[PDB]
């Protein structure tokens, strides 16, 4: 389901239009775009420890390069779980 | 290749006489049960048993020979031998190989049966063309069952 | 196998001992 | 299931 | 050659008959047993032991497959450990009949 | 490790240290066996001794040594450590022994399942379950067991066609290994078995799993198991109308013949004689023939689930009902006439469908379905028709509750219901006449078909006032 | 006789500890009890089961309560969901924060660690009653909470020895560190008292 909605990037290529879109969306989307990374993260997170490796760490990069460039709701607590997630998968 | 449970429910539900044999030619084994007789391939990893139970009495012996040639139709491959303790009884045997490589096998009737007498059969053996040799645990007699298509008035079928 | 073939022909007698 | 046994026509000829 | 193959407790051997052709490498007594020859005109030859437990199958091996089963254990060693394996094989079969199989494994 | 290579010296030298290393720790836990691991908040000196010992072995960089540990903790039966080690090592190191030992592949699936790698863990169950390592019957199964499970949940990375396929795979050969599983237990007890051949019954069949046509011919049929048959033609999708039907005949007899057996010895027991040699008495009344019967066909009924093929009710309906009748499986010995009906009705086979065999009964008039006894015909059809009438009440007021307007497949009533009823009414005018002018007297029935007759018309009625509008109007409040 | 059923035993209990009815009790009674002390002290015991009968039994008196123990009962380490756990300690802070039933206020904030400086003293009068009372008050990862880091600390560091050893009953102390995981403070301590050098030694040797 995240994936088509295209909110939040997958592959490097997107982070470029996907951080313009954040500019103009609606508030009550980017309120909850928090909550969104963490469970994108967790998701990816839960994947990995059940080539595909390479998928998803390369996925995992481009969640942390996005909520790096985007300013938001509690991004300090998020953007640090978010790259702790993703050391554990390497 | 296992026993197949159901032989062992069978094996176990015997009264008074059980016997296990083999028909390597053919990747076929067979346990007898009393008067029943049960036959299965043993190659297939599920097999379904082929079950014999006309007979009257106890089973005692039981072999595969090659059948007598200008008797039967060119599709019988093997005559099945079962020796009770009151006759012997044979039947034409379809042995005709399947994709997978084990032997399909199907059974026909033949009317050909004698009466055992006081020797007991234990042993039987075939020849290369189809006669069929006889003995057993009670003397050192050799008996041999001839067989023959036509019926006559003053022959049976089966010697 | 989950392939069934019926071959009544050649049997073992189930209810005799063995040669 | 007890083994169907096809006819002695069939088996013996002819 | 021989060997002892071990049964588990309870397997009370009943029977054990041939499940390939009979074997013969030729029409009369000489040449008849020559196990070296057919190698690659029959299969091996393989036995059902029926026991009142199952039936196991046990296959008769040739050359060709002791020699290549042997080499499969030199694949982690050194240029001698081929060398004093083929000598056991030079030794027993000669030098011709070990080139020969090592030929049909290659 | 090739054999006549000369390193296998180097291998033992190490292997002396590695063994002695495992008396240590033996020794070490003997030695400390009851020691608490604190005392007042802080270390003893037990724990520290524990904790020192096992610094030095995680400390390690011996390959060899990790290698001959990880053997060692899997001898003693130490999932409690190995599972926690965390380190790919281990499980490359398993990933090359797995197919080769049970033990050791069970380990490996379960470093796959606590990283979400279902799968893959699916994949080498099955595997394992089809190979031909010294494996039982029912580890087999349980191999399969899981494999199915694990295949039926999404593994990331993996199409859902992939995972599909494996747990399809799983689910039929686990059908069959428990066929077998059955055949085999059941062979085993059999006291009609004789033991020579019971042995080579667990041989063949207690190891890996095999086909159905060998189950069926070598197995089921030989020992007259007909129920496995018919469970076996189910897993086979064996299309065979007659020789189900067969199946279908031996295995009534079968379960009749038993059952009267059972109440004989009971009989017996009741008044003073003596049970043939080796028979465990009944201390309760068996269930009549009827009532056994059924219950064979019960269990095989929710084993199949009625969607299979040797459940065409076309047939089977038909050869029960006879049985019924051939069999005075009826009021003489206080049942309930219409028991087979019942049976099929509970056991879930839609009403049209019923209905619509009892008329092709009714009609063609066969085997024991004729002359008078179409009075017991007629009844079946009476008590179908007034339960698909009680179901079509309840279904419009269960569609007035929760509201809404729909109605797919399920058959629906026509005329045709309407139309069998009368010629229902014609029957039993027919076999009433036929009655009253029979040799030695009149017949006993007349009052009881009157009965009859009352009932079918007020059927008719019912389902004439459904059929004329009272359907289209059952949502509506009257 | 048969241990009887936890149930019938805290009923039994409560016969002796409370033989005549209290004025300020609340939510009626349940067989000749008040609901309020069954469901406390089957918590007390341990046993959820037994509390959540009585809870059955009351229905229609105990209100929203219901749906609410019952996820306490099913979830995992004594805590609500915190939607959930939201809801019931608003609706206690809302206008029970001083109810004339104590027993109704323990069981409250002992399935929402609530109140945490309230040490229900009416119910919890023992010193086990209060450590008890308070472990199931810990919380982990800021206003009215409390953790096993600060509960530990605050315990010794405030109220030290001075104050637990007062009824000259040392195991009363050992007991308050060893269950709340200090077990080199009790250790060290237990090893002092020159009567119990020995086990103070020993349950050293076990935690070593």
């Amino acid at each position: 389901i995240i994936e088509r909605l295209k909110l939040v990037p997958l592959n490097q290529e997107s982070v470029e239009e996907r951080v313009a879109a954040f500019r103009n969306f609606s508030d009550e989307i980017r309120h909850n775009l928090s909550e969104v990374l963490l469970a994108t993260m967790n998701i990816l997170f839960t994947q990995f420890k059940r080539d595909r490796d390479s998928q998803l760490r390369s996925q995992a990069r481009t969640l942390i390069t996005f909520a790096g460039m985007i300013p938001y709701r509690t991004s300090g607590d998020t953007n640090a779980r978010l790259v702790q997630m993703e050391v554990l998968m390497n | 290749h296992n026993i197949p449970d159901k032989v062992f429910e069978h094996l176990n539900a015997g009264e008074v006489f059980t016997k296990l044999g083999l028909f390597a030619e053919i990747g076929y084994a067979w346990a007898s049960i009393d008067s029943s007789l049960f036959l299965w391939d043993y190659t297939h990893p599920n097999p379904e048993l082929i079950g014999y139970e006309e007979a009257t009495h106890t089973i005692t012996a039981v072999a595969l020979v090659p059948p007598k040639p200008g008797v039967f139709v060119k599709t019988i491959t093997h005559v099945l031998v079962v020796a009770t303790t009151s006759e012997i009884i044979l039947l034409g045997v379809s042995a005709t190989p399947t994709p997978s490589g084990s032997k399909s096998l199907t059974l026909y009737s033949t009317r050909m049966s004698v009466h055992r007498g006081g020797s007991d059969v234990s042993f039987i053996v075939g020849t290369k063309d189809g006669r069929i040799f006889l003995g057993g645990e009670s003397d050192t007699d050799i008996h041999e069952i001839f067989y023959q298509q036509e019926e006559r008035w003053f022959s049976s079928r089966c010697g | 196998h989950k392939k069934l073939v019926i071959n009544k022909d050649m049997r073992t007698d189930l209810f005799s001992p063995p040669n | 299931r007890k083994a169907k046994l096809l006819p002695m026509e069939e088996a013996l000829l002819p | 050659q021989g060997t002892w193959i071990e049964l588990e407790n309870g397997n009370r051997t009943i029977e054990i008959g041939l499940t390939t052709a009979p074997f013969a490498a030729a029409k009369q007594p000489l040449g008849f047993g020559n196990e070296l020859a057919v190698q690659f005109d029959q299969v091996p030859g393989e036995f059902a032991v029926l026991t009142n437990t199952g039936v196991h199958i046990v296959r008769r091996r040739r050359l060709v497959d002791i020699f290549a089963k042997a080499l499969g254990n030199c694949v982690s060693a050194s240029d001698d450990a081929l060398e004093r394996e083929v000598r056991k094989f030079i030794n027993q079969y000669g030098r011709v009949e070990t080139i020969a199989a090592a030929l049909a494994v290659a | 490790k090739p054999a006549n290579d000369s390193r296998k010296k180097a291998f033992d030298e190490r292997k002396i240290c590695y063994n002695l290393i495992h008396q240590v720790l033996d020794k070490l836990e003997s030695d400390f066996a009851g020691e608490p691991e604190l005392v007042d908040g802080r270390p003893t000196l037990a724990a520290t001794k524990r904790m020192e010992a096992y610094n030095v072995v995680n400390d390690s960089s011996d390959e060899v040594f990790h290698f001959d540990m990880y053997e060692w903790y899997i001898e003693k039966g130490w999932t409690d450590r190995i599972l926690s080690i965390d380190s790919p090592h281990v499980i490359t190191y398993l990933q090359r022994l797995a197919e080769t030992d049970f033990r050791h592949a069970e380990l490996l699936c379960r470093f796959y399942t606590t990283r979400s790698r279902f799968f893959e863990a699916a994949q080498v169950q099955t595997n394992l379950a089809k190979s031909d390592l010294n494996i039982s019957l029912k580890d087999r199964i349980i191999l399969l067991s899981r494999a199915k499970g694990n295949a039926s949940v999404n593994t990331i990375g993996i199409s859902r066609q992939q995972q599909q396929q494996l747990n399809h795979e799983a689910s039929e050969l686990l059908e069959i290994a428990h066929i077998q599983d059955d055949l085999l237990e059941r062979l085993v007890a059999d006291p009609r078995i004789p033991e020579e051949r019971k042995a080579e019954i667990e041989e063949f069949l207690d190891g890996p799993i095999r086909t159905l046509t060998d189950l069926f011919n070598d197995y089921a049929d030989q020992a007259n198991y007909y129920d496995l048959c018919l469970l076996i033609f189910h897993a086979a999708d064996f299309h065979n109308p007659r020789t189900i039907m067969d199946t279908w005949n031996n295995l009534i007899n079968q379960s009749h013949f038993e059952a009267e057996q059972r109440r004989e010895y009971w009989e017996i027991v009741q008044a003073g004689g003596d049970l043939p040699a080796g028979v465990i008495a009944p201390i309760a009344e068996p269930p009549l023939p009827y009532v056994y019967v059924s219950q064979q066909i019960q269990l095989i009924a929710h084993r199949t689930s009625l969607d299979s093929l040797i459940f065409p009710v076309n047939s089977l309906l038909p050869v029960v009902c006879a049985y019924a009748i051939n069999n005075g499986q009826d009021a003489s010995i206080g049942a309930d006439p219409c028991w087979p009906i019942q049976l099929f009705l509970n056991l879930g086979v839609p009403h049209a469908l019923m209905v619509q065999v009892l008329e092709n009964v009714l009609d063609t008039q066969e085997a024991p379905f004729t002359g008078r006894r179409r009075k017991l015909v007629v009844q079946w059809i009476a008590m179908a028709v007034d339960m698909w009438v009680r179901e079509v009440e309840r279904r419009g007021a269960m569609a007035a509750a929760a509201a809404s307007g729909a109605s797919g497949s399920e058959a629906v009533m026509g005329s045709w219901v309407s139309e069998l009823l009368g010629r229902a009414d014609q029957v039993l005018t027919q076999i009433a006449g036929t009655g009253a002018t029979l040799r030695g007297g009149a017949a006993s029935d007349a009052e009881e078909i009157a009965s009859l007759r009352r009932t079918v018309k007020g059927l008719k009625r019912s389902v004439d006032m459904l059929l004329g509008g009272e359907m289209a109007r059952m949502s509506f409040f009257r | 006789g048969g241990v009887p059923g936890t149930y019938q035993l805290v009923r039994s209990f409560l016969n002796i500890k409370l033989p005549a009815p209290l004025p300020g009790l609340q939510d009626g009674e349940v067989e000749g009890h008040p609901v309020w002390a069954l469901i406390y002290y089957c918590m007390r015991c341990g046993d959820l089961l037994a509390a959540s009968q009585v809870v059955n039994r009351a229905q229609h008196q105990l209100g929203e309560f219901k749906t609410w123990f019952q996820e306490y009962m099913n979830s995992k380490d004594r805590r609500l969901s915190p939607a959930t756990e939201n809801k019931l300690r608003l609706h206690y802070r809302r206008a029970l924060r001083n109810n004339t039933d104590p027993y109704k206020r323990a069981v409250y904030c002992i399935i929402g660690r609530c109140d945490v400086t309230d040490n229900q003293s009416e119910v919890a009068d023992k010193t086990e009653d209060y450590l008890w009372l308070k472990l199931n008050q810990v919380c982990f990862d800021p206003q009215d909470r409390l953790t096993l880091s600060q509960f530990q600390k605050q315990l010794l560091e405030d109220y030290g020895e001075s104050h637990f050893t007062v009824n000259q009953q040392p195991f009363l102390y050992f007991q308050v560190l060893f269950l709340t995981a200090q077990f080199e403070a009790a250790v060290a301590f237990l090893f002092r008292m020159e009567r119990l050098r020995c086990h103070a030694v020993h349950v050293a040797l076990v935690l070593f």
